[PDB]
RNA sequence: GUCUGCUUAAUUGCGAUAACGAACGAGACCUUAACCUACUAAAUAGUGGUGCUAGCAUUUGCUGGUUAUCCACUUCUUAGAGGGACUAUCGGUUUCAAGCCGAUGGAAUUUGAGGCAAUAACAGGUCUGUGAUGCCCUUAGACGUUCUGGGCCGCACGCGCGCUACACUGACGGAGCCAGCGAGUCUAACCUUGGCCGAGAGGUCUUGGUAAUCUUGGAAACUCCGUCGUGCUGGGGAUAGAGCAUUGUAAUUAUUGCUCUUCAACGAGGAAUUCCUAGUAAGCGCAAGUCAUCAGCUUGCGUUGAUUACGUCCCUGCC
RNA sequence: UAGGGGAUCGAAGAUGAUCAGAUACCGUCGUAGUCUUAACCAUAAACUAUGCCGACUAGGGAUCGGGUGGUGUUUUUUUAAUGACCCACUCGGCACCUUACGAGAAAUCAAAGUCUUUGGGUUCUGGGGGGAGUAUGGUCGCAAGGCUGAAACUUAAAGGAAUUGACGGAAGGGCACCACCAGGAGUGGAGCCUGCGGCUUAAUUUGACUCAACACGGGGAAACUCACCAGGUCCAGACAC
RNA sequence: GCCAGCAGCCGCGGUAAUUCCAGCUCCAAUAGCGUAUAUUAAAGUUGUUGCAGUUAAAAAGCUCGUAGUUGAACUUUGGG
């Protein structure tokens, strides 16, 4: 085998980052387009890059796969980045939890504490 | 032999040469025989792109002692050419797209 | 073209940086080497030693031809290192850099008497490797050279002009000679006399100090 | 640099990397087999229409013959230009890298296949291809040249490469009755029909052909229709006796053939051990290479044409 | 050496195995010895194949033995107490990792470092390879044997580390039905083809012998071809004297 | 034509020997050259200056010791 080559895949990678966007999966729709963009040798050699790519963006939609992001992946992470809202505000259970050994050099540091703590294994 | 064994290499590479490896077989001031090797720039032993770039020669040499064989082959600058092929089989070349300002709202002329 | 790389490079082909004393104050690293080329002109090189190796393939025996290569001027700078190549016309020539990144200062000086214009080292010293010890000592004036045609060579480039010497150290092996002696020599510098203590106070690094033209 | 790994027909490629980028090999390239109802032309290719025409029907039909009766054609058949396929299109499968399955379209396992085939060599072979050739020997009672006769074809036997056969899933016979690679005479006898003569093997008159123009569109496995009936036969075709032919100054250690009879083993092949993944394994042929002939070999083709995997490192072998 | 002990192993000895031989490897038995008292011998790859004293250089993280400190971890019993523990520190080990500023022929070395810049203290040893740790004397021992230790003669290398051109009947990976599966048609059997062994002969011309010799020099030769003979000839012996 | 012979050692010589025998030709010393012996430097391959002892040839099997050999520091500096 049926087993895929640099010199294609590193010219798939290297296209995939510019051209997401025109970018598709009809891959008889980036055959011709993958002529306009390389400066490719062959007719074999160009059929079996956009083959692979399609293998990219039958896959991306799937999800995110692996070492390549391309402006358009990176900013949906600045928007999925972030969360949780409120903060760490204890009322519920209010006196915050503090080992009960957890009361020396605090007493021998401050100002103020809202604090949970075992009385005694 | 040594010495222009680099006016050849040298003289050759100057003159806006791709690549240049050379053999020399025979006999040296040795008795039981060599051969020797040398070289510059990239090169490639198989297909057509021998048959098309770079190329060969044998110069037989008838010295005293025993004979010699001395081996050049250059290679072509895909570009610097015109003979048919720009490149190898293999170079895949690549445009840095275009710098696009996005959308506005609308907007049209009458003309 | 030169051209250049690294925070270092860019500064000392503008020409922020001018000597040398700046460079082992600070004590930089130093990857490029041109960065020793534009500052020290003076610079004049030598070759001791072109020998065969070998690392032995299925019907023949490989070969390369270590140089070894020593480098400097006059003045208190030595430079050296070793680059195996194949091929003499890499194998001398990438040692000649190889010595350029590893120029190293000395720490000429008196004897005693310490009248007018540096002869001698300042101090004993001792180096190490594998078996070679090398015992630099500060000799009265141009008592002499005292040594191996090599050792003379380095200590020449690195003036210095007077100094005995001895060894130990199998003195066939030019290569695990040179490494040493040079390791005390550069070393002189790496050892406490009363005229050091004054305490000097730490200038403020290049590094950040010309911070932004260091950059695109 | 030339590498842990994954990758392939492959140092073939992603990737890991004080290693960066190139040369040769491989692949690219050249041969041929496929495809083009688009082009370009064909009395050394064939169509209808056209008569002239020879039969059956009579129904206008059906079956012809015609290197010109004319023309018109160019699927066909040739063959130049040309084009055209890239594993393509989703779907999976993976570092969602290089790659690998599958199904659709497609004429179409590197499209199939060869051929060129670095690096270093081996004291492999060859002066018995040489007017390529070192140095020894031969130089007229030559080991040089040439007319004869036999000799390399001599057998108790040892070792390889091979042909037919142990059957009724075949041997004999009528009657159907089908290609492709060639070749070929000139300064002289290469192919030969046709029409006779011969049971036949052939003989010949005469014919064409320097050839898509002639012999040349008719090869065998087979479908036909059966006789043979489980009889070493009506499988087997050994070895023999003569004649008759067809070449060859010489036919003897019968070059081959025919005409009819002699009717040898072997009744599916031990210790071994090969070659082979697709029109492939193998069998039925034939044209060439010898050549005056004598193929049970060398090459090349097609006509029928499947099993069995489409994977391993158990082995050998080599990396 | 003489008493005691004499399970097991087990030279020696015997054996059966394997094998061309096998007095060895493999198997089963086996005195002696292994064990101990009392007395000998003093050698070893007695090995870090590295003399000891010292003093100084550069980082670490372990551990054994101590000791010091932390309202340190559990022990809980009431708090302690110790003790184990943790960590901090140290002195002394027994090593180890990492660098190389040094040393080295290198492999490697915190010592083989501080050595041509040659010197802190001192005891042994060697000066090419063998002859040979023999012959000799001298000596310790009962003996085995030790310590001492020649020369004549002979000889241009013997050796150390390391190198891939290569090599292995060592490991770890690939690749191919000239390697196996999955199988098909077979070769080897014979009736016969030829070709290479060989005996024969007037002569039975001649290359070629594991894959790379075997219907192969396009070798299918009645003359010829033609190299074997058994024989007939004629020279197709230039050039100068 | 591995026989003569040369060659201090590496080595030539087994049909075109840069080594032998000899011709020419050149090189070195030169009224003086070679040759053998002994010694020197070369020899840091006897060594105090200046060696080697991880495996090259060498750290004794390990410890105690009478000689031998080395042996912490401190006893007036400074100033006039």
């Amino acid at each position: 085998g049926r087993v895929r080559t640099k010199t294609v895949k590193r010219a798939s990678k290297a296209l995939i980052e510019r051209y997401y966007p025109k970018l598709t999966l009809d891959f008889q729709t980036n055959k011709r387009l993958c002529d306009e963009i390389a400066t490719i040798q062959s007719k074999r050699l160009r059929n079996k890059i956009a083959g692979y790519t399609t293998h990219l963006m039958k896959r991306i939609q799937k999800g995110p796969v692996r070492g390549i992001s391309f402006k358009l992946q990176e900013e949906e992470r600045e928007r999925k980045d972030q969360y949780v809202p409120e903060v760490k505000a204890a009322r519920s259970n209010g006196v915050l939890n503090v080992d009960n050994q957890t009361s020396d050099l605090v007493k021998s540091l401050g100002l103020k504490l809202p604090l949970s703590v075992i009385n005694v294994s | 032999i040594r010495r222009a064994a680099y006016g050849v290499v040298r003289y050759v590479m100057e003159s806006g040469a791709k690549g240049c490896e050379v053999v020399v077989s025979g006999k040296l001031r040795a008795a039981r025989a060599k051969a020797m090797k040398f070289a510059d720039g990239f090169l490639i032993h198989s297909g057509q792109p021998v048959n098309d770039f770079i190329d060969t020669a044998t110069r037989h040499v008838l010295m005293r002692q025993g004979v010699l064989g001395i081996k050049v082959k250059i290679m072509r600058d895909p570009a610097k050419s015109r003979t048919g092929p720009k490149a190898l089989p293999d170079a895949v070349t690549i445009i840095e797209p275009k710098e696009e300002e996005p959308i506005l709202a609308p907007s049209v002329k009458d003309y | 073209g030169w051209v250049p790389v690294t925070k270092l490079g860019r500064l000392v082909k503008a020409g922020k940086i001018t000597t040398i004393e700046e460079i082992f104050l600070h004590s930089l690293p130093v990857k490029e080497f041109q960065i020793i080329d534009t500052l020290l002109p003076g610079l004049q090189d030598e070759v001791m030693n072109i020998k065969p190796v070998q690392k032995q393939t299925r019907a023949g025996q490989r070969t390369r031809f270590k140089a070894v290569v020593v480098v400097g001027d006059s003045n208190g700078h030595v430079g050296l290192g070793i680059k195996t190549a194949k091929e003499v016309a890499g194998a001398i020539r990438a040692g000649i850099i190889i010595a350029k990144l590893s120029v190293i200062p000395i720490r000429r000086g008196y004897w005693g008497t310490n009248l007018g214009q540096p002869h001698s080292l300042a101090t004993k010293t001792t180096g190490k490797c594998g078996s070679v010890t090398v015992r630099l000592i500060p000799a009265p004036r141009g008592s002499g050279i005292v040594a191996s045609p090599a050792v003379k060579k380095l200590l020449q480039l690195a003036g210095v002009e007077d100094v005995y010497t001895q060894s130990n150290g199998k003195t066939r092996t030019l290569e695990n000679t040179l490494k040493a002696a040079f390791v005390a020599i550069g070393n002189t510098y790496g050892f406490l006399t009363p005229n050091l203590w004054a305490e000097q106070p730490l200038p403020v690094s290049p590094l950040d100090i010309y911070s932004d033209e260091a950059s695109a």
